[PDB]
């Protein structure tokens, strides 16, 4: 299945489990904890803190079985050398659109990252009971061994600090427990009206509603003023829509998070990247 | 130099300028067909005359007619337990083990004499991140047990002791608060390091040669039989030899590990490359030792421990302080190698005393001057810690006052007391 | 007559002995007017989008030092660079 | 008090009842019937193993072995790697002729010389010729063949040259044995009558390894480069002032070398991991493959993997590591056109009848661990005549006088 | 397509192109279409030359891919399924199609594409257009005949962001220390070993390819770059009527008794392929449309108690108990 | 304190791109006192016993150009050279 992070520090494991971890240092996103031989490792590095509303990613570190891929915002580095994309070596495809940077590996790994904040990973069914990252394990059980290990229920803030990576020059402080705010239930009407629109018709049976509307609750009351946190969750709902197989419609109006592209390049959701180019 | 060439001469004869019947040609100097008993020797440079003796490592040699005649001198042997797991036996033979038990490091073979144990347990997360934790000494016909925990805390027979502690058969000192020096009358000397990581250095005389067993080998000159177990035959690997020296029967058996840690960790392997390369480049104060120590094997272990342990700077600074340790053992002392690399404790010395590189046992207080022949214990190595300069010996507490008003040690009285012995500079008028 | 030169890639990070990458304009021109500072395997990126710290001016040429790239990425090596120079002829 | 048959000689410092003790196999065993452990295998009482010339016996949890003195072996292999007769490993990259073994040590009867030339561009050297001086006879091993030079008039110290697998084997009646894989690897063996009576780059063979760095002027030094520079044959040959690093002078060849040479630390050789230490054979293979940068580097590789697999056979673990993609071997080249007799025996262990050994003639060591192609002669002519690589009837083989085959 | 970027078109035009992208080799979507064959050229060395490391075959909606010494089926369509066949003949892998398209691959860098003569003048790509007239094989994607090898080859790249090749490298000039080995090993082709083929195949463009290939395998495994270039020449010699036996245990050895049941000796090295034995396809009428009996490799010589070679397991079987062969899959 | 430097062999005839062999003293010293100009594989020969035409002075260093060695021998290549510099320290 799919692990994913997006928005203002929202996460989603291979078995659901949407939570919110505002850690800023350097983490393990998914890894092969089989024990005998590690096939892959994906290391996430949150930035210095962009602002209150967004939450970027500074760099992604990825090691597949012989070689190390280092992704930043502008360039992609394979084994210390800059690559021109697309890159076609016979176990590894690295290609760069105008929106996403994809990495396709024969080991059953697929990474896809727009270069600000949204990062998603896809693994095949070979790695079951072996993954050990912040994306949980890949057993299929909802919240079983991620949060309730030996009877004690781990909070999502102490589940994330366990997944940290120690770098041998820099001391980075873990984020402390904030005082428990009010459960923002005074904006459930706006998230339910917005996300179940007519454009999301043939995905109400594919992806659920309750996790991605729960994540919409904090994005309305932690991000006041401009709407830049609510349209990274419904932008993630229209990516989970168009990954199971469905096709969403256009929801971005001129007043609901518009996007601009030069020329007469109109923006759409669910259209093919294979363009005939004159 | 190359005598007896003509016994392997696959050439016919021609003309040219030659030697007479005897009178071999001078190669080492520059003269002609000199007699054989005027051949000047050579030894890394200098043109030694035929008869000039020299004092080498463990032997003394005299230049005979072209060849050296060497004769053995007594010299000790040193087993080291560095890092968490890097054993160097008495006869060379460095190996890596990664145990989890008490292990017999050296013990006397007769029935009693002594036994030196040591705990090599995992300290980090995995099993391959091991550390030394406890040194146990069983001395004086194995009725006295001395325990060296990894926080100081020397304790004899489950009871804390105060240092120094000088007895008839052994004595334990503490000169620099991260260094413990133990001397025995049998011929065994210990040096326990406490910071950054715990390490151990053992020294035997050459009278005990071929008369010890443990993880330090048998000390007989050959290093092919150091992996010879106590039941016959030589083992192949270090972890197969060392499972025969478990001091507890309920310990599991350990196995080797054919991996390097600098491939399993990509974030630690650039930090290991940048800082352990200072052992090999000559702009640093480590190129002074390159003529004596040959850092190519310290560089390989420096990368090993740095990529492996969880606190990477404590394994860097321990492996850089072991090249500097084994270079002062051959004369070349590195004054001031801690200025760019491991200086997180240099400036933290107290108000009067400074950071030294040649701190020894007999630079102590004026209470040590009261005995002055009882506890000095020559034969150890100098260590680096906080201490006082060339004068102004240490007082009873705090700063080190000069020699005139030091103390008069009975209780250490101040410099105003009259017995008829007026308290004076060091000595007393008694 | 102020034509640009060609691209000069006469040094590499994984070869040479200058511990980095240095490209100079000797054998072509004496005192240039302008210099262009790009990379080999992705030549539309600026020098601020590589993140490595270099100097690239008309006086001496291009200098990248591998010791300056410590702590920047996980690899710590210079990228492969190339330059043009602009010189005017009578 | 809980003894364990492995902590007998430890001391019991810090389940089974009193009397009985554990054996590491299962239930509690008396002290008399206690087993023995050797290289991670568990041998019960009264078991027999061999160690290189001797025979041992698990008696009472300890080994009781016979005391005979075995032959001693010097090795020269790859890009300047050595193992002395007393087992000291070092590296020396010299470019001259060097004394390997001789007994003209301060009058003498033999000398073996090695000729080391640069193979690569990084400054490392490997051995490309061997000269054997026995009395006044001079052999020379050069260009995949042996050459006789200066055979003396009536003395003629009896030697024998035959080909065993992929290697060429010279033996002498005086106790000197040279084994050569026709490229760079040499094995010298001496009978145990040469104890403490030799010198050279192979040491002095006195079962004590802290004096193997004795120079030509009888001085024990601590440097690999003061010792090795003193055994050069010509005075005008230069001195080696440092050892090169090939994987640092060729950064682009490191990724291939460390991936091909990782067969040794893998599950293919996992039967030998408890019997031979793979770590100095992994480091030799990477040093050898980063430096064959002028041509033919898959020959530098396959020799380094067959130096490790030879020790594994010699210690009791036959490993079959070659595939048609990794270091292939071509043994059906030698067959009569499609009658299939030459088979690849990966660990040599087959004792067939030659036309020497049918007339009593036997060697003094066991060379039945040498990799190569071996015959399996049919049942109408089951006698292998070696100097023509033909299976013959026991009558019509040859003569073998003065080390020459006469039909 | 062979070695470090060497080509021969359907009309017999030899050229060199060292591109680093995906390139159209053959297609009939030429200005609607039924197939496409793509080559994936990556740098092999440090000098800037490239060699072919993957082949993608598009037939209708089926996509094969030849990668890592094996064939992989990708996107098998629902009910159309253009009938193809994959079998292994000697050292090479051979894909055949019912529509007339044949791809032969030595599992490293050498590819042979064959088309039935119904495709005359109806293809394009880096292999030309197959109209028995070779002064128009450098037609670009926009239907323009150019005279440059580098304007033609740069127009058949698949992605627009792939760079342009602006010069061809010289490997024996960028590696002066590898020239003496390369010109001495590759001089077997002009020697007395191949002297039966010297009057039937011109050795001169095969000598120059072998030296170009051996000066540039400078990162590892150069005795594989060599032995492939000497087997490209000896394959033409068999195809023209001259069987040459050039391999020795010191020069490019081959290991064919690996495949034997432990010491029963059936797999022999046939140096020029010419043997016609019974498989379990051809016992049921199934025959190919070309003659692949010139391909070097190890061939069986099955005994007289089971003389039928079942190919998908490399076993000699009795004529009854071989298999099924439905939808290109062996079922026991 | 006017100790000699080491030997500097940082260039080769069969490598590099300067079409010859050039050895300079940068990274060691600024303004030397003396320079020694010898060969690698036979270091007792003077520069007049090699027959090649070079310049080797204290100002710029060592220069050998392969185009200057045409017509001298049958091979026409620079030999492999190495240098010392002499610098005084306070
Ligand atoms: C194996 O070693 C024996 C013992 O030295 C060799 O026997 C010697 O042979 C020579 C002539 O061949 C005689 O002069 C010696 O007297 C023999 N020694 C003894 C003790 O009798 C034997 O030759 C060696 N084997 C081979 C094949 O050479
Ligand atoms: C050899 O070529 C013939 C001629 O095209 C192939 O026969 C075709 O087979 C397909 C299905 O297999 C049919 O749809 C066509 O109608 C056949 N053609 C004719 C003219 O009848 C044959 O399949 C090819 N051989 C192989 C092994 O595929
Ligand atoms: C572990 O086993 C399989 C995969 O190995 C998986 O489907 C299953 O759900 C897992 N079970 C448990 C109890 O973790
Ligand atoms: C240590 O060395 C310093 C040299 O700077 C000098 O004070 C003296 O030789 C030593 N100090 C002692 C022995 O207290
Ligand atoms: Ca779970
Ligand atoms: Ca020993
Ligand atoms: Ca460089
Ligand atoms: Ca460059
Ligand atoms: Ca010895
Ligand atoms: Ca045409
Ligand atoms: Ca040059
Ligand atoms: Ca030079």
């Amino acid at each position: 299945n799919v692990c994913s992070t997006w928005g203002n520090f929202h996460y989603k494991t291979f078995d659901g489990d949407v939570f919110r971890f505002p850690g800023l240092c350097d983490y393990n996103f998914a890894s092969d904890c089989r024990g005998s031989y590690k096939e892959f490792a994906v290391h996430l590095k949150r930035g210095p803190g962009q602002a209150e509303a967004p939450a970027g990613v500074e760099s992604i570190l990825l090691t597949i079985k012989d070689d190390t891929i280092y992704l930043t915002r502008h360039l992609a580095v394979l084994n210390g050398a800059v690559v021109s994309t697309p890159h076609y070596s016979p176990g590894l495809l690295i290609e760069k659109s105008d929106a996403y940077t994809k990495v396709y590996s024969r080991a059953g790994l697929t990474l896809m990252w727009n270069r600000e904040d949204a990062l998603m990973l896809e693994l095949d069914t070979k790695f079951r009971n072996h993954t050990c990252g912040l994306c949980g394990d890949y057993n299929g059980l909802q919240s079983y061994s991620e949060f309730l290990s030996d009877g004690v229920l781990f909070s999502p803030l102490e589940f994330g600090n366990m997944q940290k990576i120690n770098q041998p020059d820099v001391v980075c402080e873990d984020p402390e427990e904030e005082v428990a705010p009010a459960s923002c239930s005074e904006h459930r009407a706006e998230c339910e009206r917005l996300l179940t629109a007519e454009a999301f018709a043939d995905c109400q049976d594919l992806v659920p509603l309750e996790p991605y509307l729960r994540a919409c609750q904090q994005d309305r009351c932690r991000c006041p003023g401009g709407d830049t946190c609510v349209c990274s969750t419904v932008a993630e709902f229209s990516r989970q829509c168009s990954h199971a197989g469905g096709r969403p419609g256009n929801w971005r109006t001129a007043t609901l998070c518009p996007k601009t592209c030069p020329g007469n390049l109109v923006y759409l959701e669910s259209g093919s990247p294979c363009m005939d180019t004159c | 130099s190359h005598l007896e060439v003509s016994s392997l001469c696959e050439e016919h004869r021609m003309d040219g300028c030659f030697c007479p019947e005897g009178t071999v040609y001078d190669d080492i100097g520059d003269s002609g067909c000199v007699p054989v008993s005027q051949c000047h020797c050579r030894l890394h440079g200098h043109l030694y005359t035929p008869g000039q003796e020299i004092t080498n490592d463990c032997e003394q040699c005299v230049c005979n007619a072209g060849r050296w005649v060497c004769k053995d001198l007594p010299c000790p042997g040193t087993c080291a337990l560095e890092g968490g797991s890097h054993i160097t036996t008495f006869d060379g033979k460095t190996y890596t083990f990664h145990g989890d038990c008490y292990y017999v490091l050296a013990k006397g073979d007769h029935n009693d004499s002594y036994a030196l144990l040591g705990e090599l347990a995992p300290c980090g997360s995995t099993d391959k991140q091991t550390c030394l934790k406890t040194v146990v000494l069983l001395a004086d016909k194995k009725k006295n047990a001395v325990v060296f925990k990894s926080d100081g805390s020397v304790l004899l027979n489950q009871l804390q002791v105060n240092l120094p502690h000088v007895t008839a058969s052994f004595s334990v000192f503490r000169p620099s608060s991260y260094h413990i020096m133990v001397s025995m009358a049998i011929g065994v000397r210990l040096q326990v390091q406490l910071a950054p990581v715990m390490q151990l250095f053992v020294t035997l005389d050459q009278a005990s040669q071929g008369q010890v067993q443990g993880l330090c080998g048998n000390f007989n000159g050959l290093e092919g039989d150091d992996f010879k177990t106590a039941s016959g035959l030589v083992e192949a690997t270090g972890a197969g030899f060392a499972n025969t020296w478990k001091a507890q029967s309920t310990c599991h058996d350990k196995l080797d590990w054919l991996d390097d840690p600098c491939s399993l960790n990509i974030e630690s392997a650039n930090y290991a490359e940048h800082w352990c390369s200072l052992l090999k480049k000559t702009e640093t104060p480590f190129g002074r030792c390159h003529s004596a120590v040959d850092p190519a094997e310290y560089y390989k272990r420096c990368k090993y421990d740095t990529c492996n342990c969880q606190n990477n700077e404590d394994c860097l600074c321990a492996a850089l302080s072991s090249y500097a340790r084994a270079c002062t053992a051959k004369g070349v002392m590195l004054w001031g190698w801690r200025e760019h690399v491991c200086n997180k404790d240099v400036g933290s010395c107290p108000n009067s005393q400074v950071f030294l590189y040649n701190l020894t046992t007999c630079q102590q207080t004026c209470r040590s001057l009261s005995e002055a022949d009882s506890h000095c214990l020559e034969g150890f190595a100098p260590v680096d810690g906080c201490g006082c300069p060339d004068h102004t010996f240490l007082d009873e507490k705090g700063r080190c006052v000069p020699l005139a008003k030091c103390s008069c040690y009975g209780l250490y009285l101040e410099a105003g007391d009259v017995v008829r012995c007026v308290c004076r500079d060091g000595r007393l008028h008694c | 007559c102020c034509l640009w030169s060609d691209w000069i890639n006469e040094d590499h990070p994984s070869s040479g002995s200058d511990d980095g990458d240095r490209e100079t304009f000797d054998g072509v021109c004496g005192a240039p007017e302008d210099i262009e500072c790009r990379s080999v395997k992705d030549p539309h990126l600026s020098l601020e989008q590589h993140g490595q710290k270099v100097q690239c001016d008309v006086s001496v040429g291009f200098i990248c030092k591998n010791e300056d790239q410590f702590g920047n990425g996980p690899f710590g090596l210079c990228y492969d660079y190339k330059i043009r120079v602009n010189c005017c002829w009578p | 008090r809980a003894l364990s048959c492995q902590t007998l000689a430890a001391g019991y410092y810090h389940v089974c009842p009193d009397g009985l003790m554990d054996d590491g196999r299962g239930g509690c065993v008396v002290e008399k019937e206690c087993p023995c452990v050797h290289n991670n295998d568990l041998y019960s009482s009264g078991a027999k193993i061999k160690v290189d010339c001797n025979t041992c016996t698990c008696k009472r949890g300890r080994w009781v072995c016979t005391q005979a003195v075995c032959h001693g072996t010097c090795s020269i292999y790859g890009s300047g790697h050595y193992i002395t007769f007393d087992g000291k490993y070092y590296d020396f990259d010299g470019h001259c002729s060097y004394v390997a073994v001789q007994d003209y040590c301060g009058l003498g009867s033999f000398s073996i010389i090695t000729e080391n030339v640069p193979c690569g561009t990084t400054g490392v050297t490997c051995s490309k010729a061997i000269k054997i001086f026995m009395g006044r006879t001079e052999l020379k091993l050069e260009d995949k063949h042996r050459v006789v030079i200066q055979r003396d008039e009536g003395h003629h110290v009896a030697y024998t040259t035959r080909e065993v697998g992929q290697y060429l084997v010279v033996e002498s009646s005086t106790g000197i044995i040279v084994i050569w894989d026709k490229r760079t690897t040499v094995f010298i063996k001496l009978a145990p009558s040469y104890k403490g009576t030799v010198c050279g780059l192979c040491g002095n063979f006195d079962h004590r390894s802290n004096n193997d760095f004795t120079t030509r002027d009888h001085m024990v030094v601590s440097s690999e480069l003061d010792f090795g520079n003193s055994w050069k044959e010509a005075p005008t040959c230069p001195d080696v002032s440092t050892n090169p690093e090939p994987c640092s002078l060729n950064p682009h060849r490191r990724s291939w070398a460390e991936k091909q040479c990782s067969i040794l630390k893998s599950s293919v050789f996992s039967i030998c991991h408890s019997k031979v230490d793979p770590k100095p054979f992994y480091e030799a293979c990477v040093h050898d493959s980063c430096s064959c940068d002028t041509g033919g580097d898959c020959e530098c590789f396959c020799s380094a993997v067959a130096s490790y697999a030879q020790e594994c056979t010699k210690e009791g673990a036959c490993v079959f590591w070659r595939t048609p993609d990794l270091c292939p071997i071509f043994c059906d080249y030698y067959n009569p056109p499609h009658e299939c007799e030459w088979h690849y025996e990966p660990c040599g262990n087959r004792s067939f009848e030659t036309c020497r050994t049918i007339n009593g003639i036997h060697s003094n060591i066991s060379v039945s661990y040498l990799e190569g192609c071996y015959p399996r002669c049919p049942k109408d002519r089951p006698i292998y005549e070696e100097d023509l690589k033909k299976c013959v009837t026991a009558d019509k083989c040859g003569c073998y006088v003065e080390d020459t085959h006469y039909p």
